[PDB]
């Protein structure tokens, strides 16, 4: 348990070694250093979990040094480990290790192998810092490190400028989220005098007994930071473009590290949200709206990576819905299970891309179960877990827990939105699966695929996160109520899969009739561009920024301050006309000056 | 007692740099290196012997070291030097940047580099004298003396690619800006001295005696305005900033002029040391104007940096934005914001030094500074694009670098004082990330946009790599462990803050 800092130090050492190697080492040595750093972090995490369960799930605090100390402003470089922290650390280290082995197989023969593994090691270290921090500023260090590593890894193929544009857009949108998070940090320090999570929770109800306005502002800004990192409303526009990077980058961003940071932030600061119930309801509403919009967007995508990105947005919306209905255990459970099956789906999609030429439209391929069957099976159980196939997948149990928590607290509208989103999830998932894999044809990586294959089944649901004593328990439904809830969710998922089979497996006559219809074409164009949010942000933020830059590029203030120089030049040129060289004019000017001096003396006498 | 030698070792070293050129043309660089290393060693020895961490705030004046000598006794003018924690940090940074400026001009083996090194050492000695002088005439004297070798270095040793007329114009614009603003400050100093003489009857330019000067509101505002005009020109504060990208663009290509007397924040130190304690009420009334000027500086400098096609002008406008943050911090009256301003000054010096040195090396490799003629330079160079990526990550305020510590403590204290200005400034941090990523993508990523960027380039040598990696290590250590720096400046910053808020 005293090796808690090793989970940061080993990925940091891996990043430093692989960065300063600069591609000089061989592929095997670079793979050994990177994958072994993440694997040693995972092994230390396993030992930490065994020690954590040895002393009865007691919270362990390991301070290292004091980061900042200016009077009452005291920020510590301290790590903490509770059940939520252990769950996030285990998910991050284990899933990142599996993705690292798959990337060691996958990135063979590519330029920047060691640079890729240095960046992923820094990503792992940043996320471990994020989830292990005991105060908000150290968690902000992990937050920005995760955002920077995401920017470095999305634009990994730097020669294509559109990869760099996608990475820049992801960094800028997430930095807007980080600015909202910074606002939350400023408000919380100004009110409570501390940024330690436990200390803020203790000191909040005494300080905010008179007024609660600043606490509502702080929780609203915390939600803004969370939706920045988790790609929710209204900062969700970067994920589908962040698909520009390599496949293990997408697996790391969507399963292990990046999009789960907002869910972890809301769950960690759950007490402050519990004292602001309207903001928590807003968290749930944002999750519901985001999952509905993401499902509708994923319904009409023509790319596997875009479908998986909007599916990730929908599942993070499910976790935000669980947080907003005060089903915290369900949110973390769905976080872990979604990490499993989304990592499996993204690695399977990368194997598909490697096997079938370059990246392609989904309608170009077809009948791919015969050629590449093991990755078809991986896609099958990944989509079954994504669509919450009952009694055989962990995603079914996670979504059932979320919906039961929504129903038990009286959030009927959020539960209805979750059921509709589950129907659409089955629809888009098996639409993509049946289009890509059905139709007419036109050991370093097998082991992570097998492990994520097993963890996407009910074996993943057998793992229970130890959130006793960290998060409050959700209210239990009546046995009949959760029974019919389970039957309704399973029936909705099975009906959605059957409708996807009826719509896309055979000759898509009704689907093509709907798509070519004018309202259908309009709705498909609207949902394909993710409801026009990218267009709105380009018109509202990007275009006036570029316009003001073009208007200011000549430095108008510099010219305004250069005005006295041109005035001096003009006045000197005008005064030099008096020096015409004529003696009679010099005499006349002397007499003019005599007249002026005499008149001035007589006026002011 | 060592403070006169802290000023005099650069001057004697520059004289020896000029004098030793007859012994060989590779000699004056060694003399300059030993001179700046001796100055840095004396500064570090003063840091060790000062005991700044255990020093408590006793009120202005409180000096860890002091030196006095009569200079012009008719006006009560003395060579009066004094060091405390803030000035000690500034002097240590000056010595380190002077060593880097000597090391960066190591390969210039021309026929008149003795005069080059003499001008560099005279600039560094003038900067140290600015940081040490607590006599107002002596402070003004150093403030104006360090601009003549600046003018001559830009005008004669500047950017060789540009025409001579462009270098003359940039040097003249810089000199006119700085010296006219200094003369306005001299008018304010003289009027303050005359007010004190009318109140008491003695001739003094001593800053300790001029602190207790009773004056009406309106006189104090005008004296504050003269001081602020000088500091705002040299900070820079918009719209008195236009000299800075021109001076940076026509500075010598290695960038020793950039490090030696531009990236040392004498104006923020002057605002903290002189403007706030001498005129606390006038600064309190001026605070909203100065904060909004800082906000405008942040966003204007960010937009100007984005619009640049030259890297040097881009980095100069980044300096404008970060100094806008420091200017916001100075007028808060918050101890946390002041400590953040100190950290931001040091970290910006380090990060901008790294950026300017890397830009000079890139210009040596590719012989152009237009970003439209490069691209994809990550695949062509060995060390430079990765270190440039690290330094661009530093100037956007990434945690793990000292820039984040600086501006985030600034924003914490400022939100404790002024919330609206703080939230607008954090959106300024978003703008900073925008311009840093834009420069990185224009220079090193993408494909080659010309012929010079499409070929393999020679790697960095051991000396350039050593100084860049030293800056990297210092920035990372400042980001992760800023506590010794905060403990060094804690007493002086506390004295200034207590004087500012106890007299308002
Ligand atoms: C606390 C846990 C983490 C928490 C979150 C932290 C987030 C903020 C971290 C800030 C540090 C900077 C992050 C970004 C650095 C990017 C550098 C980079 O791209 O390095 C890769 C590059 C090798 O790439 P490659 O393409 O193979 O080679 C180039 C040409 N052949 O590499 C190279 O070419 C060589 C190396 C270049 C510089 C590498 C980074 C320097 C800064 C970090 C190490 C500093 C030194 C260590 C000691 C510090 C003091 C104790
Ligand atoms: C976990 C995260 C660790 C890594 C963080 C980043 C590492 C790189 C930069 C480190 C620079 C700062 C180090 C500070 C060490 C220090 O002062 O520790 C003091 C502490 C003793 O306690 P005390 O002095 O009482 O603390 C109160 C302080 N006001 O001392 C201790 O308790 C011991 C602390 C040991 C720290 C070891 C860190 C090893 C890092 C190896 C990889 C380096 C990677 C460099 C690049 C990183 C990315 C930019
Ligand atoms: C209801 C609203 C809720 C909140 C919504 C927040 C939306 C945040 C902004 C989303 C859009 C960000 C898009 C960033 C794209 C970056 C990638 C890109 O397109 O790069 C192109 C360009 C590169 O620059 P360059 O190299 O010069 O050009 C080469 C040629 N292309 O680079 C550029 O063109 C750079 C353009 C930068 C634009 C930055 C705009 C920042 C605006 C922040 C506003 C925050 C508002 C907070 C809420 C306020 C409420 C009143
Ligand atoms: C905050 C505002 C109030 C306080 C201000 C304090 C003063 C310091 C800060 C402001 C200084 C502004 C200086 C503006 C001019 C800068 C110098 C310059 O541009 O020099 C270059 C120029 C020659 O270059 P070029 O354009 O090529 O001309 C060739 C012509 N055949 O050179 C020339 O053309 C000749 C230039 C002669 C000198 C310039 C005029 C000086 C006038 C007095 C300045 C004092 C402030 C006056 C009020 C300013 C506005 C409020
Ligand atoms: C072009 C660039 C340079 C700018 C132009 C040159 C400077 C112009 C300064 C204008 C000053 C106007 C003063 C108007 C009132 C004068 C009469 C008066 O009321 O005198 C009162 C007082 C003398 O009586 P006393 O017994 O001393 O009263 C105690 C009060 N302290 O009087 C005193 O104690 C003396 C008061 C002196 C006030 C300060 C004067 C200089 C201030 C710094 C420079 C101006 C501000 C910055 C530049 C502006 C933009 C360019
Ligand atoms: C070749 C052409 C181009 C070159 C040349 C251009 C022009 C150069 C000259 C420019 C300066 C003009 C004079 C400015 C100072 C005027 C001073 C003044 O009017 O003072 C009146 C009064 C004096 O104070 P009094 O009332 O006597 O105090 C005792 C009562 N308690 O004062 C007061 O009561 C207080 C007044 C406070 C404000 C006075 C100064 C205003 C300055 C405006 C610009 C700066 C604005 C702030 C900074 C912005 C950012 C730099
Ligand atoms: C003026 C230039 C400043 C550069 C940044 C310096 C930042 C401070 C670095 C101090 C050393 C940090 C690592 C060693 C810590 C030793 C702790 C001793 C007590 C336990």
């Amino acid at each position: 348990m005293n090796m808690l800092a090793l989970t940061i130090i080993l990925p940091l050492i891996g990043f430093v070694l692989l960065a300063f190697s600069r591609g000089r080492w061989s592929e095997n040595v670079s793979a050994i250093v990177g994958v072994g750093s993440v694997g040693l972090a995972a092994l230390v995490t396993a030992f930490i979990g065994v020690d954590f369960f040895a002393n009865g799930e007691q919270t362990y605090s390991q301070p290292l040094w004091t980061w900042m100390s200016v009077g009452d402003f005291n920020i510590g470089f301290n790590l903490v480990l509770d059940g939520l922290s252990l769950t996030m650390l285990s998910v991050v280290t284990g899933v990142g290790f599996l993705i690292h082995m798959y990337a060691s197989w996958y990135m063979r023969g590519e330029e920047g192998y060691s640079r890729f593994f240095a960046y992923t090691n820094l990503f792992i270290a940043s996320m471990v810092v994020l989830v292990l921090a005991d105060n908000l500023l150290l968690m902000y260090l992990g937050w920005e490190g995760v955002g920077l590593c995401s920017y470095l890894l999305i634009g990994f193929y730097y020669t294509d400028p559109k990869n760099g544009a996608a990475a820049m857009k992801a960094f800028v949108v997430t930095r807007v989220g980080d600015v909202f998070l910074a606002f939350a940090l400023f408000i919380l320090y100004n009110e409570l005098g501390t940024l330690n999570f436990r200390e803020m929770v203790e000191l909040a109800p005494a300080h905010f007994a008179d007024g609660n306005n600043m606490l509502m502002w702080a929780t609203l800004m915390l939600l803004g930071g969370a939706v920045g990192k988790s790609a929710q409303l209204p900062l969700q526009t970067w994920l589908a473009d962040a698909m520009a990077g390599p496949t293990p980058v997408s697996a790391l961003i969507h399963a292990a590290t990046m999009v789960t940071a907002g869910v972890y932030l809301i769950a960690r600061t759950h007490g402050l949200f519990l004292m602001t119930p309207e903001v928590l309801h807003l968290v749930g509403i944002v999750g519901a709206v985001t999952l509905l919009l993401a499902g509708f967007a994923a319904l009409v995508q023509t790319d596997i990576k875009r479908v998986l990105a909007y599916s990730t947005m929908s599942q993070i919306g499910y976790m935000f819905l669980a947080l907003g209905v005060q089903a915290w255990d369900a949110a973390i459970f769905h976080l872990m299970t979604h990490a499993f099956f989304k990592a499996l789906l993204f690695l399977a999609s990368g194997s598909v891309i490697l096997a079938c030429h370059h990246e392609q439209n989904i309608f170009k391929m077809g009948g791919l179960r015969k050629s590449i069957p093991l990755v078809y099976l991986c896609f099958l159980v990944g989509g079954a877990a994504l669509s919450a196939l009952p009694l055989v997948t962990a995603g079914f149990f996670s979504k059932d827990e979320i919906l039961a928590g929504a129903m038990a607290n009286g959030h009927i509208n959020l539960m209805v939105a979750g059921l509709v989103g589950a129907f659409m999830t089955s629809l888009y998932t098996f639409r993509m699966i049946f289009i890509v894999f059905h139709g007419k044809e036109q050991v370093t990586h097998s082991l992570p695929l097998i492990v994520l294959l097993i963890l996407s089944t009910f074996v993943g649901a057998l793992i229970v996160p130890p959130l006793q004593g960290v998060l409050p328990q959700t209210t239990e439904l009546a046995h009949g109520s959760m029974l019919t809830l389970e039957i309704t969710s399973g029936v909705v998922a099975v009906v959605g899969i059957l409708l996807a089979a009826w719509l896309w497996l055979g000759k898509r006559t009704l689907v093509t009739s709907i798509a070519n219809s004018a309202p259908g074409r309009l709705l498909g164009t609207w949902w394909y561009n993710a409801w026009g949010f990218d267009w709105l942000y380009d018109k509202v933020f990007v275009k006036p920024f570029l316009g003001i830059a073009w208007l200011l590029k000549r430095d108008p203030l510099n010219s305004m301050m250069n005005i006295p120089a041109v005035l001096s030049r003009f006045a000197g040129k005008g005064l030099l006309l008096s020096e015409n060289g004529y003696l009679r004019w010099y005499v006349a000017s002397m007499s003019i000056g005599a007249v002026v001096v005499l008149a001035l003396l007589m006026v002011l006498r | 007692m060592l403070l006169p030698w802290l000023i005099l070792i650069p001057f004697i070293g520059g004289f020896l740099c000029w004098q030793t050129e007859r012994f060989g043309v590779k000699v004056p660089r060694w003399i300059a290196l030993i001179t700046m290393g001796l100055t840095l060693a004396l500064s570090l020895q003063l840091w060790l012997q000062g005991g700044y961490s255990l020093t408590q705030s006793a009120g202005i004046p409180q000096w860890q070291s002091e030196f006095d000598m009569p200079w012009i006794p008719r006006f009560g003018i003395s060579i009066h030097l004094a060091i405390d924690g803030l000035s000690l940090l500034m002097v240590v940074l000056t010595g380190l940047l002077g060593v880097l400026a000597v090391l960066c001009s190591w390969k210039e083996i021309e026929k008149y580099q003795g005069f080059f090194h003499l001008n560099l050492m005279w600039i560094l000695g003038g900067v140290i004298g600015v940081f040490l002088a607590i006599d107002m005439f002596l402070f003004f004297f150093f403030w104006e003396m360090m601009l003549v070798p600046m003018y001559f270095l830009i005008a004669l040793w500047g950017h060789k690619a540009s025409d001579g007329k462009t270098r003359i114009t940039a040097a003249t614009k810089f000199f006119i800006y700085t010296q006219a603003s200094g003369l306005v400050m001299l008018i304010a100093i003289l009027a303050l001295v005359f007010v004190h003489y009318n109140a008491t009857g003695v001739w003094t330019f001593n800053y300790e005696e001029l602190l207790n000067t009773p004056m009406s509101s309106g006189v104090e505002y005008l004296l504050m305005l003269g001081f602020f005009i000088a500091f705002a020109v040299k900070m820079p504060v918009v719209p008195l900033h236009g000299w800075l990208p021109d001076a940076h663009s026509q500075a010598p290509t290695a960038g020793s002029v950039d490090l030696a007397g531009i990236l040392l924040k004498t104006a923020a130190y002057g605002l903290l040391r002189f403007s706030l304690p001498l005129f606390p009420n006038a600064s309190a009334e001026f605070a909203p104007i100065a904060m909004w000027l800082g906000v405008i500086g942040i966003f204007y400098g960010a937009w100007m940096a984005f619009a640049q096609t030259d890297i040097k002008r881009l980095i100069a406008y980044t300096s404008v934005s970060h100094m806008g943050f420091v200017l916001i911090a100075i007028y808060t009256g918050s101890q946390l914001a002041y400590q953040g301003a100190v950290i931001q000054m040091i970290a910006h010096g380090l990060s901008a030094a790294g950026l300017f040195i890397l830009c000079g090396q890139l210009y040596e490799r590719i012989h152009t500074r237009d970003m439209r003629m490069m691209g994809g330079l990550w695949s062509k160079m060995k060390w430079l694009p990765a270190l440039s990526l690290f330094f661009a990550v530093a100037t956007l305020g990434m945690p793990g670098t000292g820039n984040f510590v600086g501006e985030f403590m600034i924003l914490f204290g400022s939100f404790q004082v002024v919330p609206v200005i703080t939230v607008i400034s954090t959106f300024g941090l978003v703008f900073a990330s925008v311009y840093s990523l834009a420069m990185l993508h224009r220079a090193y990523f993408g494909k080659a946009k010309s012929q010079i960027a499409s070929q393999e380039l020679p790697g960095m040598s051991l000396r350039e790599l050593f100084m860049i990696l030293l800056l990297v290590v210092l920035l990372v250590l400042l980001g992760f462990y800023p506590q010794p720096i905060l403990d060094t400046s804690h007493s002086a910053i506390g004295n200034i803050q207590q004087w500012f808020v106890n007299s308002v």
